[PDB]
Parts: C-alpha cells; structure tokens; sequence
C-alpha cells in the first residue's frame, strides 16, 4: 500500500528524558542498522513531513535512456576499391561506462528494454557533390541466425529478423523488447564457467573463460546503408539510447569504485586509486 | 577543456610597464578564474593575481600589489596584467591558470586554478 | 478501454474550478498488444529497509541493549 | 527470567551441534530463511533428491591463522565444501542443485587482544584476476580453491609471463577484491567480529541465484570473504597469533538428475 | 469565487449631496489607498459593467513566451585547427532584459517553466559546399553533474542528464520542468552573503559576493552537433524561449527604471537619467 | 477522464443551436503523469486589493473622517 | 526480559545526551524533581523568561587531573556555568534567576585501577578563608573560580600579608572546607564512585534557596565538591592518574528583569 509517492513518516515532538532505555546505543557487530530516528537523542519538536521518495524508487533510478554504443556505416562510391562498410555490434550494455555502474548496483534484475536509434549522417570527401536522403536498415539477428556476410547477400531478406526502415531526417526511431533473459533475471555478474574441465580431457578442450555466461547472450545489431553505390561517399554514424522500464532488481552491491577494463569485473594497473588527499584533521 | 592563450613577454629594464593577455578558449562567462603567475626562476612558481569573471574583482600577490593591476576584457574573452613598476626581479616565467568556480564565493589562490596556460616569460633587464 | 489516474500536485495555479483543486487525473490508453510495449505507471509501492537494515533473527527492539 | 542470552546460542543440524557463548545473535541474510524448490517456480521435471540429515550437516573448513600481515582470506560455496562427506559426494552426482549455507565463522581471543574481522556473504562473488593484459583469463583450477580457499593481498602485482600465465586472481583488499569500496561491502549480509564483545558470527543465507536450481560444479552462488576491519595486536606482543576457523552448513539441499560421477581436473 | 473572469462591479447611480460624510478627504499619511468609487465624489447614473480584468491576472501577464539566450555551436571540418565549438550556457533568465523586468515586480515565485529550443543554421564559407540535415544535442546538467568537456567526450553518454535530439528542420523542440527551486518560492532578489566573514579566518576566505545565492542556481545546458566533421563548415544558433506557467508571485516592487547591469541591481554611470523633459505649466 | 469546461463567448457567431447561444464548452484531458506538463487553464480566481490598499489595522471607512 | 541495567542510563536535555555503561544509578536529591517557579509562591511580577532548550542542555566544564596528590576539588553553580552558551548569557541580563541541575560527574579508569570520589552536593557551600587575621575576608574574584574551580588542601596555611592580603579561601579537606567532619558528609545528596563498580554519578538537583527566585551573580545556590575518600593507586605503578570532568546541566530554569548586561570584574 506504502507507494513511492507517500509522504516520510511526521517527525514527532519528545522532550527531556532520563530513562533506563537506551536507543543511542548499539552494537553494529549483530550486523543490524541501528534504527534510530531523530527524536531519540536529541528534542524534537512535531513536524509534518512533506518529502517523499517518489523519485528515487527503482523505476526512477533508471528512466533516463543511455547510450550503449556507436555504430559505424557508410556508403562509398562504386568505384572503390574498399568494400561497403556495414556495422554489427554485439548487444552488452557493458560498451560504455555510464549505463554499467547504473547498472551494477544491482545482482540481478529483470527490465523490458526499449531501444531509440539516432542517426546523424556527413560527407567525407570535399565535393560538392550531393547526396539523396538515406534510408537505414537495422536488423536484429538473435542468437544464431545467420549473420551478415555482404552489405548485400541474402541474410539481409529479413524473413523472420525483426527489422527496422529508418528513413533519415525523421524522428528518431524507436523499438520495444520485452524481457528475453534465457533465466528468471539477468544476470549483471556470474561467478563460475561455462565449462568444467574433466579429468579425462584435453585442457583446450576444457578451458572457458572466467565470468563468461550465455546468461548475457543476445544476439547482435545488423546496420547497413540501404540505399546503393553513391558517386559521393558519406557516412554515418548508429547511435543506440537503452531505456530499461519495467525494471526490478536484486541484491545491492557496493558500486564500481575504481575504472572498468573489459567485459569483467577486473582492474588494470595505475587506476586503483579512487579516492584523494584530505587530512584527519582538517574539516 | 579551457584553452589559456597567452601572450606576451620580454625584457626591459627596471621600473618597466608591459602587459599579458590572455583568452578563454574555454569558454568564459561565470566558470573561469583567471589568475596570474610567474616562475621565479627554479624558486619558483608564484601566483601573482587573480580576477574573478563574473563580477570583475581583483586580489594581488602581496608581492606584485599595485604595481601590477589585473585587467579584464569581458566581451572579447581576455584577461590582462598591466605588469608596471618592471624592476630586475620581474624575471620569471609568467602564467595564466583558470578555474572553475563558487557561485557567490570570490575567486582566490586558494580556489582554483583547473587548466593551464602558455607561460609565457617576462623578464625585467638589470642595471 | 481507458486508463484514468490521479497526479500528484505540485505547484498550483491559481486555478481551483478546473485547475489547481479539484484533483487532476490524467488519461491513459494502451496502444498496443504486448505489456513490453506500455508505459511505466510510475504508481510503485514501498517497502521497510527491514529486509536489509533489521537482519537479526530475534527482533529488534530499540529501546533496548541491543545484546542481551 | 531464565536469563536466555543472545550471546549464547545452540545451532543443530543433522547430527552435528555448534553452541556458544559469545555471539552476536545471528543474521538471516535478506530475511528469508532457507527452503526447498516450491512448486511454482519447480524447473526440472524428475524427482528431486533430497539428502537432508546426509548433507544438512555442519563441517569443517580448514583453519587459518590470523596474524599483523594478514591481508584476509575468501572462500567460495559450494566450492569449500566439495569434499565434505556425502554433500560432497550428492554434489557430483547430480547436474542440478540448489542449497543453502548456515556459515559459523568462529574465532576467540581474550580480553587483552584486540581487533575486528567483517565476516561477508557478497552473493556472486566475481574476484579479480592478475594479468593486466588479459581479462576474465583465470583457470579454473585457480578460481575454486576448494577448502583451503584464497587470500586477499596489499598490492596488486600484474601477472608478467605471457608465456605461461599464472592465470589466478590478485585480490586487492581495500577494493572488496573486485574494485568496489571495502567500506561499503556492508551492504551485503554481514557481522562484525569485534574481539571485545563476541568470539563467533552467525549467517544463514538463502540460496540466492539467477535460476530455480542450477548446476554446483559450474556456477558458485555464494562467496565468504574475511577481512580484518582492525589489525590484530597483543598485549606487547611482536607476534601475536590466534586462528580463525569457519565451519559452514549447507541446507534445505537439494539436486536433480543422476548421472555418471564427475571427475573435475582440480589441478 | 470570483474569477479573473468576472465582471467588475456595476457602477451605482447617485443623486446630489449635502451630508457630514466626507468620502473626498483623506491623509495618505496612514498609508492607506484612500478607496473612491466614481459614485463618490460626481453624480453617477446606472451603468451595467462588462469588463472584466481576466486578462491581466498573473498567469495572462507572463503568458507569453520570451527568448532568454543565444547559444552557438558549429561543425567545422575535420582538417580544421581549431576545435569544435559546442556552447554550454548558465540557466538564469538574467541574461536579457525583457524577461526579467517582467520578473522583477515580484519579489519572489513559484513557476513550472517551459522552454521551447528554435535552431537555425548556416553556411559560413563561400562554398558550394553542402550539408547533410544536422541533429543537434541539448542535454540538461544539473548542478554538479560533469560539465562536457569535448564535443565527443562520455559526459553526452547521458546516463541520467535528460537530454533532447532535435533534428533541424522540425517543429522546434519543447519540454517541461516543475518547480525545481531548493526553497518554497524563486528568489529575484537575496540581500546577503553566502559566507559570513568570521573574526578568526582570512578575509579571502570569508569574502563573497553580494546577492549572490544558491537559491538561483540552477545547473547548465550544454549543446553540440551531433553529426562528426563535415568539410563545409556550418554554424548555428539555439535561441531558448522560456515561457513561465502555473505561476504564483509575492510582493509587489516597483519596476527597473534605469538600464540593467550585470547580474545584480546595480547599475552603471551615465544610464541614471530616466525621465524626459516636460513643463510644469504646459499639459 | 476529461476536462469539459465551458468558454466565455465573445463575438457571436449568427448561430445558437449550436454556437453563439448555448454555452460553448471545451474538452480538455491531460495528456501526461507530471502536473508539470498541464496546460495552465486560466480559469484563475481574484481577490480583493485591500491587502494592499488597505493595509489599516482599524478597519477604513470611507464615509468618515480618516483620522479620528 | 530486555536486560535493562541500573547502570545503563541515558540523558538527555537540549541538544545533547549523555550516556552510559557502569553507573550507579541516579539520586534525585531531597526527592524533588526540578520544576517551573509555581503560582502560589510566585513573588516578580512580570513575564519571566523561559529559556528552555537554548539554556537546558549538557554543558562540560574543564577536565580535572586525579592523582595521588590530589586533595579534593570544588565548585559553585551557577558560578560554574557563567560562560555556557544561552545559560551564561540569560544569566548576566537579569536580576533574577532560578535554576535547578543535572550533574553527571564521568570518570573512569579499568578494571586494574583501584579508589573512591564521593561527590558531593551541598546547598549552600559557604567555603572558609585563608587568614587567621581576618574573618569572612575573602574577596568575589576568588570566591568564583567559575568553570576552573578551586581545590582543597591537605593542611591550613595562614595568609600572613596584611599589607596585601591573598583574600581566598584555603579549604581543608577533611573538615570538608567549611569546619566540619567529612566522614558525615554523607548527609548531603551525595553519590561514591568507587572505581571497581561504576563510572560516573548521576545527581539531580532542585532548586534549593530561602527565597522563591533570586540573583544568581550575588548568590550561588548549590556546591559540587568532590573528594578522594580513597586514594588513587595503580599497578605497581608510582605515578598513576585518570581524568575526571563534569558535565552539568540547567534545567527548568527562568529569568526575570530584563535589563542591561552586567560586566562582572572577574579579575
Ligand atoms: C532490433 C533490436 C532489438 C533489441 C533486442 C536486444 C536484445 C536484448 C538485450 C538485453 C540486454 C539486457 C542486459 C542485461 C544482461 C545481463 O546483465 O545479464
Ligand atoms: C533541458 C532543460 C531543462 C531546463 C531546466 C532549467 C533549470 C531551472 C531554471 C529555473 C529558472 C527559474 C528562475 C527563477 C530564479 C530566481 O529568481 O530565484
């Protein structure tokens, strides 16, 4: 019943005491959070409280959309040597800082995602020359199908691959995803392999990598320029905002303290150091 | 990152008057605190004065204390150092730091300075 | 098939035969078939940090010494 | 009344019973007591085994010793207890298992002794590795030290032989081991180990993970890192010494589908 | 009950007089608006009113919208020495004239604002150069939040500054902000120091500036040009109307009467002379 | 959940079954969560000036000398 | 049932709170707990001022060195309190004045350390001189000490400067200052620390005076005086010494006449 948009419990008013109960004391060895609220040591006067938590709930702590990535296409003229450049990205929040530590908090969680592609377009060489209005393709192939070979083969039928027609100068383009973990919530961590090495085994064979899980698995982002050879290359750029909604989460972690190198949770040298100068004695 | 171009030094003699400019490249307008300093030479690194950009307003080094007046040019970006009063131990090479800034509090040493500028030399001539 | 609610009032115009007063609801409308696609209600509940703060098998009780 | 202290407290589980007198009560991590696979979140369709007594029963990691140089130590589950009896044996036998964990971190002083060991349950506790060229590369024989389990360290020292890398972790201390802020580990179950006041701690964890049931041997759920919070001194003591022992307790056990014995290269 | 829209009262017939009542007198010295009706001192007929003041409530006299700033941002060439110029402007309404004399009759206000982004843009150079349609960047920092450093650094990754795409050539760009004071009411106007200059300290450290507070704080916007370098330069404005709504104000004040200057009241030599010329004895 | 309020009509159209005479309403619903994005209904009270203009402890009135 | 000790005790007036482990309960002298001046026996007659919680706060006085050579240590209220905060200034801007007190007199040592402070409170603690010479002699400076306090002595020294006579007082110990024998002291409300059991002594104070509200520059009410009844020993140690302070407390106090503030020659 207690939603997030309740006013916080009325501070009441106490005075003078002198009593055998001792509320200012605890033992934080228990392990118990000593609950206390500002009425029990010092004298209060009655207040009606007004704030509420209303925009610090979970749902709130992540409805803003982040980047995740920036993806690479062009399409150069048909005269060149250099092959068209079509972009496949990998679907891992982990690409970028910013949404990772928002997201690392938690130990699991399970949100239905909605994704906003916007795509911003230039020329590259210094011609005058000109350039139709593009149109994108953005195709998502799950775990396994078969991905991309030319910005032209087959693959590209869209028989079953859920796609999408961006037409550039429109409004950004946008698609929804409901929760699709292989589990019962994705996992942000997994300690263990994927493989245990057996006794009666070639270790090659045997041998996984660290934190590695399917768990994590989503398939990859098939980005290419639909329109054909232009005389004028021009390129552009795929940038993809992740909007997690829906959202619910499991166990807190202390948050990321010192620079994320890789999909892992490891560190590299130089960068564990967080925290600066400041002197015992100085306020 | 704020950009700190400097100009100008040189070398004249005791009781001289030449002037520092320097831009915000960067991009002045409340943020930076345009401060002043000078190298003395492996002693050496001192911070002359400092003007804040919002309001205009000028501390000094108790050194360089009204001899040298720092100059502000709002509009065009700059911040100048009217170094008058050159006497041979005006020899070191000057600076122009720029900080961030307090809303309200007045831009001091003890405050900034975030980025870095030129440092461009002035040295004042010995008789 | 509609979905009217309340908003929580901040600031009040000076307005109470429409506006300000009589408590403003909004209207919503789901457009498509998968839940995946709506909107988030924002209308969370809350719960007591007890599941993390009060750990301790035998309840807490304050006043108390907390080790007898 | 009949002074009931809660400081002495009586765990019994199976056939195995660990008392005490100076304890700091007892924590249930997130307040959800363990228990067996409901039928509403059941997965695998055969029936589950059910060990109980045969597993549900307090053993003995190996002891430790705690001294000035010690950094702490960490000990993944079921990982430590892989070699315990029959829990040990019904962990093998099976590709599914879920169980829970009764952790009784032991460990007395006197009252001229000094110090503070932060018992932790961090829940996926992913450790860091040692190369600083290779991520995520750590063997597994590295990451499940079995009962002897790992120590935390003062510095991090990169893994240099790319020839024949080391491929194990290099913990570092004050960052929880996986680069987080140790004052802050206190977010997950935990006690306090405060020489003055107690001489044991008391956490029982729920099995906590992404799935209904999943398989031991390849995914650890839970993970007991030991820290010292106050360095250890005594009296006027150069070399002051006393060991640290955990005695942990898997609980409302369970695994599904048998098969043929797993024979893990530990080395 | 009585509305902005409500007739004004209709005014009463009134015969000759010839009483001990004195409506006409009065003694302004006790600072009261000594309140006449036409009906008072002149004979009146019977006139049914029709106007209504609905037009001049508070919310009608800051109903319209006004331009508050001119941010400019730009996208040179790769090639280019110099960098990239993205704007990065302090929220204040102080910054032009206009809005802030109509703001200044109160001293102080509640006000959800929204504000509304108008982009143009322009070649710069004299080349039959082109230009894909530009998508411009306006993200929201809070107080505190890490300022963008470069056009391309992670700052713009978003995470949690909500921020806004605008494609040029679109209907300009509009969102909404509540009340976001740290007080109960905006203050135009904080007579005081932030810091108390104390007996046992430095002056350096105790010194601040005057009417200079918090309470009018309220972080920056920062603008870029998404798409990358382009080789015909194009610059561009983003002119910000700010348009207060659902407003509320307290304590009337009288309006500026000479030229502003600079953030606070103060104001400049030679500007002091408001009044025209204008005889006494001539109408 | 709509907001159906009525206009005051200016100029009247020749027209009153339909516009002109019967009371010309608008609907109105809110299209949003946040109070903070409703459109201001300018359907605003007043109030009497005299906490301004007659800001006298002892009650004024007017027919009487001011100063008594 | 929730283990609450007689020796746990929590105060708290104003803003602030004292606490504790090992105290020996609580004396409310005479059995009267502080209160407002009444109606019935109300004598000034206009509003009096009720500071309440910007004067009814946990004020410490400086901390005192306990040794072997210790004689015993004194102080007058609200002398004592004359630069507290509040309590020192609505104390100078009236002419009248009545206030009750809270003393809370910590001092610990360890389990190790051995001896008894008895303190003390009597209602008015007039303090004999120093001249032999000259009677009731000795001058306002010296008989406020204020937050500094004065000491007792092992032995009378006359004051034999008649020229320039030291005019203070030169209490002796045993005779409890004032000519009388300490061993009956005891009939003050009183309270022993005695180190093997508690830490601290806890008096409450009511108002106590021949009048209904008086000066409080002119006379002071009540006197803490605390004496070693057994001496400071420790170990086999020659110079042993533990810090005692005193944390004392208006309470219910008021006010009447405001006028101008009054500049005492202090010195
Ligand atoms: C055409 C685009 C469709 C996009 C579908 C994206 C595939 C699903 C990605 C889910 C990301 C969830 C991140 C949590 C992963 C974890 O921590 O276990
Ligand atoms: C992405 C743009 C979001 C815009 C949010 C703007 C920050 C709030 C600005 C409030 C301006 C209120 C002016 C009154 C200030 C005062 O006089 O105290």
């Amino acid at each position: 019943a207690a939603t997030s948009r309740d006013a916080l419990p009325n501070t009441e008013a106490s005075g003078p005491t002198h009593s055998k109960e001792i509320p200012a004391l605890t033992a934080v060895e228990t392990g118990a959070t000593n609950p206390l609220v500002p009425s029990d040591t010092v004298q209060t006067r009655h207040v009606v409280q007004h704030r509420s938590r209303s925009e610090s709930s979970i749902e709130s702590f992540f409805a803003r959309g982040a980047c995740v990535t920036i993806m690479t296409v062009d399409n150069p003229a048909s005269t060149t040597n250099k092959d068209k450049l079509f972009a496949v990205w990998k679907i891992t929040y982990k690409d970028t800082v910013q949404l990772r530590r928002k997201l690392e908090f938690f130990t699991y969680s399970r949100f239905d995602m909605e994704l906003t592609f916007v795509v911003t377009a230039n020329f590259t060489e210094t011609n005058n020359g000109h350039a139709l209005n593009q149109v994108y393709q953005i195709m998502y192939v799950p775990p396994g199908a078969p991905v991309p070979e030319k910005w032209d083969d087959y693959t590209w039928q869209t028989s079953s691959n859920p796609s999408i027609f961006y037409t550039y100068g429109t409004a950004p383009a946008r698609i929804s995803v409901p929760y699709v973990g292989i589990s019962n919530a994705y996992s942000h961590f997994y300690d263990g392999f994927s493989k245990v090495p057996l006794k009666d085994q070639s270790a090659a064979l045997g041998d996984s990598l660290y934190g590695a899980a399917s768990l994590n698995d989503f398939g990859i982002l098939a980005v290419r320029v639909v329109n054909d050879h232009n005389p004028t290359k021009v390129t552009s750029k795929i940038r993809v905002y992740l909007k997690p909604k829906h959202i619910r989460v499991w166990c807190p972690r202390p948050p990321r303290a010192v620079a994320y190198y890789g999909p892992g949770v490891d560190y590299k040298d130089g960068t564990l150091t967080p925290l600066s100068t400041k002197d015992l004695t100085t306020y | 990152q704020v950009q700190l171009q400097e100009s100008g030094g040189g070398s004249v003699q005791a009781g001289g008057s030449l002037r520092l400019s320097c831009a915000a490249s960067g991009y002045q307008y409340s943020l930076l605190c345009m401060a002043w300093f000078r190298q003395v030479l492996g002693e050496g690194r001192e911070g002359v004065a400092f003007i804040t950009t919002y309001n205009g307003a000028m501390r000094y080094a108790d050194t360089v204390k009204g001899r040298f007046t720092v100059s502000q040019d709002k509009d065009k970006n700059t911040v100048y150092l009217q170094m008058n009063s050159l006497k041979p131990e005006d020899t070191a090479i000057y600076y122009c730091a720029a900080g961030r800034w307090r809303f309200g509090d007045i831009c001091h040493e003890g405050s900034g300075y975030n980025y870095w500028g030129q440092g461009t030399q002035v040295t004042v001539s010995s008789h | 098939g509609a979905q009217v609610s309340s908003q929580k009032v901040g600031a009040h115009e000076n307005s109470n035969r429409a506006y300000g007063g009589s408590t403003i609801n909004y209207t919503t409308i789901n457009y498509y078939r998968d839940s995946a696609s709506n909107a988030a209600s924002k209308q969370d509940f809350s719960q007591d940090p007890s599941k993390f703060t009060e750990p301790i098998k035998d309840v807490l009780i304050k006043t108390a010494p907390m080790l007898n | 009344a009949c002074g009931y202290s809660d400081r002495v407290l009586q765990l019994t589980l199976g056939n195995s019973t660990i008392t005490t007198q100076e304890a700091a009560n007892s924590v249930v991590a997130y307040g959800r007591w363990p228990e067996y696979l409901r039928d509403s979140e059941a997965n695998p369709v055969d029936q589950p085994t059910e060990p109980d007594v045969a597993a549900c029963r307090f053993y003995t990691l190996d002891t430790v010793s705690w001294t000035k140089e010690s950094r702490g130590w960490w000990w993944k589950l079921p990982d430590a207890l892989r070699d315990m009896g029959l829990f040990g044996q019904n962990m093998y036998y099976h590709y599914l298992g879920r169980s829970g964990y009764t952790v009784h971190v032991q460990c007395n002083a006197s009252k001229f002794h000094q110090g503070a060991l932060g018992v932790f349950a961090v829940p996926e506790m992913c450790l860091a590795g040692d190369s600083n060229t290779t991520t995520m590369h750590t063997s597994y024989q590295n990451a499940n030290p079995g009962e002897k389990g790992g120590t935390f360290t003062g510095t991090f020292t990169p893994d240099n032989n790319q020839t024949s890398p080391a491929r194990r972790f290099c913990p570092v201390d004050y960052l929880l081991g996986n680069g987080t802020l140790l004052g802050n580990a206190f977010v997950f179950p935990h006690q306090i180990i405060n020489l003055r006041t107690n001489n044991c701690a008391t956490l029982v964890l729920p099995y906590v993970n992404s799935l209904s049931i999943d398989s031991m041997v390849k995914h650890n759920n839970w993970g007991i890192a030991i820290l010292p919070l106050a360095p250890l001194n005594f009296a006027s003591e150069s070399s002051p010494e006393i060991p640290i022992t955990l005695t942990i307790a898997p609980m409302c056990c369970e695994f599904n589908g048998l098969r043929n014995i797993t024979l893990p290269r530990l080395q």
